[PDB]
RNA sequence: UAAAGCUAAAUAUAUGUAGGAGACCGAUAGCAAACAAGUACCGUGAGGGAAAGAUGAAAUAGUACUCAGGAAUGAGCAAU
RNA sequence: AUUUUAAAAUUAUUUGAAUUUUUCUUCUUAUAAUUUAAGUUGUUUCUAUACAGUACUUUCUUAACCCACUCGUCUUGAAACACGGACCAAGGAGUCUAGCAAAUGUGCAAGUGUAUAUGAUUCUUUAAACAUUUUACGCAUAAUUAAUGUAAUAUGUCUAUUGUAGAUUUGUGCCCCACUUUGCAUACAAUACCGGUAAGCAA
RNA sequence: CCUAUUAGCUGGUUAUUUUCGAAAGAUCUCUCAGGAUCGCUGGAGUUGAUUAAUAUAAUUUUACCAGGUAGAGAUAAUGAU
RNA sequence: AUUUCACUCAUAUUAAAUAAAAUAACUCCAAGUGGGCCAUUUUUGGUAAGCAGAACUGGCGAUGAGGGAUGCUCCUAACGC
RNA sequence: UUACCGAUACCAAGCCAUAAAAAGAAGAAAAAAUUUUUUUUUAGAAUCUUUUUAUGAGUAGAAAAUCGUGGGGUUUGUGUUGAAGCGAAAUACGUGAGUUUUCGUGGAACAUCUCCCUAGUGCAGAUCUUGGUGGAAGUAGCAACUAUUCAAAU
RNA sequence: GUCAUCUAAUUAGUGACGCGCAUGAAUGGAUUAACGAGAUUCCCACUGUCCCUACUUGCUAUCUAGCGAAACCACAGCCA
């Protein structure tokens, strides 16, 4: 008998393999697994890591932000490890190196119009295998409408969580407990 | 109920076994009703059975 | 599907996974919504906080295709337009597009986001937010109201 | 208690057995897990009716070998013994119960001119 | 679906306060084995199964319309693959290109015993002989459910214009055929299996560039559809490894414990 | 019948078995109900040292780009 | 434009009849009933309601002959 | 198959030194070997000069030493003087549909799903597959108010609110490190702006 | 026949190995043989750590606080005596 | 008070010690549970109780093994072969 | 005061699994005969391979990986020189559910572990359902109605 | 209950007494000949009810030929 924490085996979290059977993304993921492995660059750690990671945690990256976070160094190369998607709000788009999972249509249209260029994992192996000049980029992992449900209970004070409800008008979860006028507020 | 869920709403308190109905015959029908209509411009021939809204 | 089912990884277990005790009876709660202000107010009270009671006055027949109408804000009044038009657009200042949101499908145009600077565009609508026009008529622009 | 046989070490014998299936004829020998309330064996109360446990496991550079020292392959006709004409020494070959006479002859013939030993070699004969 | 009332046809009683007797339903009356049997439930003969089946159940899906067509793509692609069709279990040895497309009087010829020996010419007598010799009745019960045979499936002969493909390669027993406007996953890939043999007409592989976006015609070419990209633009990883440009980004080999 | 009225038994150890949780304490608290005309005062601080920034910002940007 | 009237199609069909099918059941299952089954049988009555399929390719091969037995049967150097 | 190497120790020669002054004194100079390094090797017998036995392997049956209460169950507590079980076979119990969510996989992405339906040399299979002349509908893309309604920096700038940490990137001291540069996600706050309510004014 | 009515109650609830592993407190409840809710538990995932150091600690040390239980008293008060 | 610039306050042993401290933190979904009982020490009611009610910790429960002849809770000690 | 005996605890060593870690996407070694032969091997599956360390109770409950059954696609098979099933078994494998073989019987079908789909999919219990069969046991019993006997026939 | 009576002996019976837990008038009060498979006490007769049991008859049991169940059953069956 020994006194140890959880009987001496460490205990990680998170995920350990890949789920997804996509024998492109399996690739890939040998690919960087053992890049991180051979070279010490903690970009191709972070970048093996998150090509594990589930759907919500690669979310879109839209064009505007895109090029919002690569203003200042605009020689650089953003690598995004989700999606990019369009963005028509943005008016114009201007030379972008970018490197991604997959680029939807528009997306890629307009980058290629614009004249930059749209890479895959594989040539960002091939020709930055290090990481120089390049760019970790993610899109808002928690702007999905599943975390405005999260978190503090609807119900308990101040809290700012959406309830599940059939619809939102006047006569749904709207008279007592979210109003002075009907016992309290929240 | 438990958790936080959608409050329930499902309309199943009366026998609604006598009133469910699947449509296995949605494309049989979709081929009578083409064979229809084929046999009855084949009827009067050359003349369109569409009319003029 | 029924082969991955997790009752079947409980099939000699006696209990099924619902407890040697508390056993799995039928509606020991009650049935549907039961015990609201009584046994659930808990729940109730923790997850749907606005629940119980009314608030508000009846519309006694609605018709919601009279108070239909979609919204769109000004920064895609751009992009509503092909890339290659905006470009010409852009390029051309002596010429404006006007474009009529109403076909595209929107009765009100709203005020989010930024229009390009000085670049003039004239937005056909049935409704206009106060300050959709005011960004529409600094960038230069003009807004018609149709019917 | 383990047997030796050279390298191959078997750490125990004499299978087990389901608890009560000595008094009892409706309950099978085959080893089933005793869920029970207060079950003795389930509680490993000495002297009654041990459970397998992965301790027993053998050593897995010895595991699925044959006392010769060879992994057995069961085969149902001649070409499925085309993969041990370069795995003579470390498989032996044993022939499906269901193959015919003719076909038994000509898996032993072309298995002993491949030299792969057989198990069940004088079978319906 | 089990006849709706099976099982529960008959009178419910469960007389069981005292008579030293299961507490399950039993039936009324006297003079026949049947009376004071246990009664419906499904623990007892002529009861009921637990949950009797339901016309109702979920029998089809409703599947994504671009997810059928990147299938059928895909498909199409793992066709056009060597080992693939080697691995799926075409005999192929003997064909020069799996792409394999041959001129479009194949789909003039009518006769079985010259498509037969077209198949022969082309260097597939041995897929022909794996398919003749495939016929056998299969075990199991699916025999008294009009189910007797069990063939494997050989090419699937793809034409554009039907002159005599169809009436000259059917009857030979595993060979399919399909109208190149109307491919089907189901064909493409049996079973889910990847890679079939496939012989294109002349014309229909022409055709293919028109139905799946290049040279665009009216009627033919789906509307508004892309092509599925690749997440991975080469994915001779390997190649990419022994490149120079990362073997000299790779660190010195190191040593286990 | 009768029960149990009440019982602290065991409760120690449940609370320590996933630990005695502390406080986060991060760095900013906000201030909504704290000392008004002092945190109001303080808004227009930070705005006049905003503006002052950002108009050497726009000056420097301006006379550097043409 | 009420207090009179008619009107085909698209619609439904746990009934009857007749076709065709199935990732259905395979004689304690599937209809209650694969069979002489709503039959036998029970109840004054309204009603209740079973069990029960398989020799063999061929009985147009269903056991001939002998012995012992009152016979049923049995045995055979006899026989399909 | 590129650490059972190197070193360490020992032996035999060898260079110098030191010292407890020497037949195991120590420290290196070089070479050669060894193992005390760098997890068991050798010899001789037997099995046996057999083809399955009286041996060896194995199953079973019997003893013997030590141990061993009847399972399932409710229960704080069952071997219980608690209940169920004479025996055996076959049957026998978290499923199906609706609806919601979370998780994960997949496609597409400010969109997405082509609903009912239509067409079409497909009409054993096929009741499935295939298709849809450039604002059908759901959900989403905007919130808020009982509500008339109103509706997100704001044209100084295609710019993309502000901080504190923070991934990645850039330099100077292709691989450690302190300052530089950039500042993802997110957390904590601050700010604006939208709807409602108060308050002040109110043509 | 409605009807397989309902049961907070009793009985039963079907292969193996491996890994993690409880509660019998609490709040509300026509509640006391029940339920919801919190706690305890599993699974999933991210952010971190992976730098013998920071976060951290059913531990101490140093510094500083708060207490009126044991004891003590009855001549300090009160109440006894 | 905030903001910007300065200057610089141990770190090469870490602004006290020790630490199989990151086996962390956080989020999500969800199970069972919500009759407890016992021992030491404290303790209320009761003549008392294997009585009833509480506090701390450890147990039994959920757990076998060695010892206490025997024994759910005592002592040693917790369990792959 | 000594010695001794005495655990599933402790120590050293081996092996199994769990957790974590270090690391990894190509060349001849030996032996036996007689320079020439012969015998073995001569590896490279990433939920993989090699090595290392620690660790291992468990009801209720949760998860993973495995093992089976009816049926369906795909693949590739066994059957009258005897399939399924069944009885007894095995120098058999597995830790285990099981798997695989042998002999007998049987007389016509049967698998598929290549991958996948599907469900009416796994029994010791429910005073469970239906059927069969026990010990009780050659036992309780074959007891109201006074009563039978001789001889013959068949 | 107290007093009589009944007996050798009376928590029984009957006759009285009555501040009656809590009697009482068609909720009928009191009393009554005749009647009762109604409840109760005593007496004579009578007797195996008993002291105190014995002997005896039939039908079973018992053994045999024949026929032949069932209930109950976790496993079983010596004690301190």
């Amino acid at each position: 008998g020994i006194a140890l924490k959880n009987v001496g085996r460490i205990k990680k979290h998170g995920r350990k393999h890949l789920v997804s059977k996509n024998p492109y993304l399996r690739l890939l993921v040998k690919l960087y697994n053992f890049l991180a492995r051979r070279t010490n660059a903690n970009f191709n750690k972070i970048i093996a890591k998150r090509l594990i990671m589930p759907k919500r945690y690669r979310p879109p990256l839209s064009l505007s932000k895109l090029q919002y976070h690569m203003a200042n160094h605009p020689n650089d190369i953003a690598v995004v490890v989700g999606s990019i998607t369009d963005d028509k709000r943005l008016f114009s788009l201007k030379q972008l190196k970018v490197c991604a999972l997959r680029f939807t249509e528009t997306a890629r249209k307009r980058i290629e119009d614009a004249g930059g260029e749209c890479l895959t994992f594989d040539q960002l192996a091939l020709k930055y295998p290090t990481g120089k000049k390049c760019v970790l980029l993610r899109g808002p992992t928690k702007a999905r409408t599943a975390e405005k449900h999260f978190g503090k209970a609807p119900g308990k004070p101040k809290s700012k969580a959406r309830p599940y409800v059939r619809s939102k008008g006047r006569k749904f979860e709207k008279a007592r407990g979210r109003r002075k006028s009907r016992a309290y507020k929240k | 109920v438990a958790h936080n869920n959608v409050l329930p709403n499902v309309h199943l308190h009366k026998w609604w076994q006598r009133h469910v109905r699947v449509n296995f015959s949605k494309n049989i029908k979709k081929k009578k009703r083409r064979l229809l209509r084929e046999k009855r411009r084949k009827a009067n021939g050359g003349t369109p059975i569409e009319k003029l809204h | 599907a029924t082969r991955f089912k997790k009752n079947r990884k409980k099939r000699g277990h006696v209990s099924a996974g619902h407890g040697r005790v508390g056993k799995h009876r039928k509606h020991p709660g009650g049935r549907g919504k039961a015990g609201g202000l009584h046994h659930m107010r808990i729940n109730f009270d923790k997850y749907h906080p606005g629940y119980f009671g009314k608030v508000g006055m009846r519309h006694l027949n609605l018709l919601k295709n009279r108070t239909y109408c979609p919204t769109i804000n000004v920064d895609k009044l751009w992009g509503l337009l092909p890339e290659e038009k905006k470009k010409e657009f852009s390029e051309n200042k002596d010429i404006a597009p006007v474009i009529d949101v109403t076909r595209k499908g929107y009765f009100k145009v709203l005020g989010n986001g930024k229009l390009k600077h000085n670049q003039p565009i004239v937005v056909k609508a049935r409704y206009f937010s106060s300050v959709a026009e005011k960004k529409i008529k600094a960038v230069g622009g003009q807004c018609i109201l149709v019917a | 208690a383990v047997k030796k046989v050279g390298k191959i070490i078997k750490k125990r014998t004499k299978k087990f057995t389901r608890f009560q299936s000595n008094r009892f004829m409706r309950v099978k020998p085959a080893w089933r897990k005793p869920r029970g309330i207060d079950c003795r064996v389930r509680r490993r109360y000495k002297g009654t009716n041990l459970m397998p446990s992965i301790g027993y496991g053998s050593n897995k550079k010895t595991k699925f070998l044959l006392p010769n020292n060879k992994y057995k392959y069961v085969v149902k006709n001649v070409k499925e013994m085309e993969p041990l004409i370069m795995n003579h020494t470390k498989y032996c070959v044993q022939i499906a119960h269901n193959v015919s006479s003719k076909k038994r002859k000509q898996i032993i013939e072309r298995a002993k001119q491949m030299n792969v030993s057989v198990i069940n070699a004088k079978a319906r004969l | 679906a089990v006849k709706l009332g099976a099982g529960y046809e008959t009178s419910a009683e469960s007389w069981g306060t005292g008579r030293a007797v299961a507490r399950i339903p039993r039936v009324p009356g006297g003079g026949t084995h049947r009376a004071g049997q246990g009664a419906f439930g499904n623990m007892c003969r002529g009861g009921g199964m637990f949950n009797p089946t339901k016309i109702w159940r979920r029998w089809g899906r409703k599947v994504n319309l671009k997810e059928k067509r990147y299938a059928v793509c895909s498909s199409i692609a793992a066709s056009g693959v060597t080992s693939l069709v080697l691995a799926r279990g075409h005999r192929i040895s003997h064909l020069k290109e799996v792409p394999l497309v041959v001129s479009n009087d194949i789909e003039s010829l009518s006769k079985t015993k010259e498509a037969v020996n077209f198949l022969v010419s082309l260097g597939l007598k041995d897929e022909v002989n794996r398919l003749v010799k495939s016929k056998k009745i299969r075990a199991g019960k699916g025999k008294m459910r009009n189910r007797k045979y069990k063939i494997r499936n050989g090419p699937l002969i793809i034409y554009e214009n039907d002159n005599g493909v169809k009436k000259a390669f059917r009857n030979i027993p595993g060979v399919d055929l399909c109208k190149v406007t109307k491919l089907n996953l189901l064909k493409l890939a049996p079973g889910g299996s990847i890679g079939r043999l496939c012989i294109w007409s002349e014309s229909a592989f022409k055709k293919l560039d028109v139905i799946y976006g290049k040279i665009h015609e009216k009627k033919v070419t789906k509307k508004n559809y892309i092509l599925p990209k690749s997440i991975v633009h080469n994915p001779d990883i390997y190649r990419i490894i022994h490149s120079d440009k990362v073997q000299a980004s790779l660190l010195a080999k190191k040593k286990p414990c | 019948a009768k029960s149990k009225n009440h019982t602290n038994h065991n409760q120690n150890r449940k609370a320590h078995k996933n630990g005695i949780k502390k406080p986060k304490k991060h760095k900013f608290m906000s201030r909504k109900g704290l000392d008004p005309n002092f945190f109001r005062n303080q808004k227009y601080c930070l705005k006049g040292i905003q503006k002052k920034k950002k108009e050497l910002k726009l000056k420097a940007k301006q006379e550097k780009n043409n």
